[PDB]
Order: structure tokens, then C-alpha cells, then sequence
């Protein structure tokens, strides 16, 4: 529940990144960064500082899961929380996310009120 | 207050117009026989972005139209599909139609049904043609329906009960809500703090374990009777 948590809003789409941003806003979150892909993100992540990957499932060069497995077979990034943002609540996504090691999932578009609740539980389970 | 979408639309409409203009220019600059990888990636990303926005706001016709184009652009960018002038012209026509669909939504109007059917039909025809007539040799020639029709119908009686012990305030409702995403719960005993329900067996024990594990832990989970 850090209203400053560094959200790597990994998504290749700007307006969404913007309302996500504005809702984070009406809810009080204002610290949001944008990335456009997995190599970019992996490159970006090969850097560091990222705490929450609000990663859209899909991107070019390397997607959400390769991102996630490479993330996982690699010594250094093996345990980052990745909130897979998904357009819809689906099981295999939910499970593959689970077997390759993902942290949680959410469905857009949400009201300020909903985004509000999901964040709460991951925070909960990871101990945040 | 009240997340109204009839203004989160304006930002989308503007982004979409811009992405449609970019799509058009990239398409016009593409060299079919040797498409610049970076240019195709941009066309694909514009389409992916427009599709997600269309899904978020329930713009059915635009979403499906963009969906079909995106899959095609993915094939071409991965190098699985060859491009030519006809295909590029179809993409341009697709961009033209998507713009008309967007312009209808801007006016709180419904897009053109006939143009929608025509473009989707053409896009699906191309994908089909991009296939060389089904896969090589017969596939799924057996792996399909395996084990014949089970004896009773769905497990004789070994659903295994899942016992979720130790849940929180609103978690009863919520986990009820979450297990409700993976599987279906019956005999929902909503105790003050518990949730028991019988379990179907539709997911490897090893995997149910894995997802509940997004909200709860491996030992909170017992499989027995």
C-alpha cells in the first residue's frame, strides 16, 4: 500500500496507461512508469528498481511469461511480483502464471474502487 | 466518483485516430517482399493497442475487426506469412473501415454492419489462404477423445474434498469469488470463516495448489474425502 510503489505499467498502449494512471490517481496512486515490451522491460529490468510489474500479458521481443521464465531461470530476477494484467479472468493464464511463478492478476477496466481491492490482496499474500 | 467510461472514451478516440494514421503511413511505406521488421512491429503494436481499448470499452465491432487484423500482422511479423501488394491493400482497407467504426462510436452511433462482415470475411479468407490447406500428415488422429467414454460420467466418486481452512472477512465472499474463477464450488459452507466445498478434480492437484496459492498456501489445502 505504497501510494508511491513503482509501477512498471508494461503495456504497449498509452491512453490505458493514462486512465490506469488517472484511476490510480482518483485512488491516490500517482507513481507510474510505462514500458513498451519484454526485452525493453528485461533490458529495463536488467537495470532494476522495478517493484511491481503491472505487466500486460502481451508484448513484442519477449512476452509476459518468457519475461517471467527468464526472469525465473536467471539468478537475479527470479522472484519479482508480476501482476499480470489481463483483459479477462482466465484459468490457464492464471495457472501458467502460477507454474512459471506469477504473483497475481487483475481485469481492466476497473473503477477506482475495484483496482483498489486487487492491489490489496497481492499486497496481502506477498506480505505487502 | 462513479467510474464513467463516457469520459474515458475521448482519450481512447484520440489515441486510436493517431494510431490509425501511423498504421496507414507505415503500411504505405512497407516493401512487401522485404518488410522492415521495425515497421511491421509498429503496425502490429498500433493494432494491439486499439484492440485492447476496444475490448475495455465494449466496442464489439472494432474489437473483432482489429482482432483479426492483429493475428495476421503477428503472422507477418513473425515471418510466418508472406506479404505482397494485395495483402497490404487489404490492410489499408482494414484501416479505412476501422476508422469508420471509430467515427461512429465518437458519435454514440453503431458502426456499419455490412462493412464489418465484409472486412472480417476477407481477413479470415486471407488467414485461411496463409494456411497451406491444413497441417502436414493427419494430426490428432487419436490423441483426441482418449480413454473412451468414462464408465459413469465424471469420476465415480473421488472428487476429493477441498478444505480451505482459515479464511478472512470478506475472503469468504472473495475466495468464494476466486475459487469461482478456477472451478465451481458446491455445498458452500460459508462459515463465519470457512469455506468448504466439494472439489471436482478438474485440475491437477499440483495445479489447484498452484493458483489458490495466489491468495492462500499449500498446507491450507487438504485433499481428503
Amino acid at each position: 500500500a505504497d501510494k508511491e510503489l513503482k509501477f512498471l505499467v508494461v503495456d504497449d498502449f498509452s491512453t490505458m496507461r493514462r486512465i490506469v494512471r488517472n484511476l490510480l490517481k482518483e485512488l491516490g496512486f500517482n507513481n507510474v512508469e510505462e514500458a513498451e515490451d519484454g526485452v525493453d522491460a528485461l533490458n529495463k529490468l536488467q537495470a532494476g528498481g522495478y517493484g511491481f510489474v503491472i505487466s500486460d500479458w502481451n508484448m513484442p521481443n519477449m512476452d509476459g511469461l518468457e519475461l517471467l521464465k527468464t526472469i525465473r531461470a536467471d539468478g537475479a530476477m527470479s522472484a519479482l511480483p508480476v501482476l499480470m494484467v489481463t483483459a479477462e479472468a482466465k484459468k490457464e493464464n492464471i495457472i501458467a502464471a502460477a507454474q512459471a511463478g506469477a504473483s497475481g492478476y487483475v481485469v481492466k477496466p476497473f473503477t477506482a474502487a475495484t483496482l483498489e481491492e486487487k492491489l490489496n490482496k497481492i499486497f496481502e499474500k506477498l506480505g505487502m | 466518483m462513479s467510474m464513467d467510461i463516457s469520459d474515458f472514451y475521448q482519450t481512447f478516440f484520440d489515441e486510436a485516430d493517431e494510431l490509425l494514421a501511423d498504421m496507414e503511413q507505415h503500411l504505405l511505406d512497407l516493401v512487401p517482399e522485404s518488410p522492415d521488421a521495425e515497421q511491421l512491429n509498429a503496425i502490429f503494436r498500433a493494432a494491439h493497442s486499439i484492440k485492447g481499448g476496444a475490448g475495455t470499452f465494449g466496442f464489439t465491432i472494432l474489437q473483432e475487426t482489429t482482432h483479426l487484423m492483429e493475428n495476421l500482422l503477428d503472422e507477418a511479423r513473425r515471418g510466418e506469412m508472406q506479404l505482397n501488394t494485395d495483402i497490404i491493400n487489404l490492410f489499408l482497407e482494414t484501416k479505412d473501415i476501422m476508422q469508420e467504426q471509430l467515427d461512429a462510436y465518437k458519435n454514440s452511433e453503431e458502426p456499419d454492419a455490412a462493412s464489418f462482415e465484409y472486412i472480417c470475411n476477407a481477413l479470415r479468407q486471407l488467414a485461411l489462404e496463409a494456411k497451406g490447406e491444413t497441417p502436414s500428415a493427419v494430426t490428432r488422429l487419436s490423441v483426441v477423445a482418449k480413454s473412451e467414454p468414462q464408465d459413469e460420467q465424471s469420476r465415480s466418486q473421488s472428487p476429493r474434498r477441498i478444505i480451505l481452512s482459515r479464511l478472512k472477512a470478506g475472503e469468504v465472499d472473495l475466495l468464494e469469488e476466486e475459487l469461482g474463477h478456477l472451478t465451481t464450488l458446491t455445498d458452500v459452507v460459508k462459515g463465519a470463516d470457512s469455506l468448504s466445498a466439494i472439489l471436482p478434480g478438474d485440475i491437477a492437484e499440483d495445479d489447484i495448489t498452484a493458483v489458490l496459492c495466489f491468495v492462500i498456501e499449500a498446507d491450507q489445502i487438504t485433499f481428503e474425502t
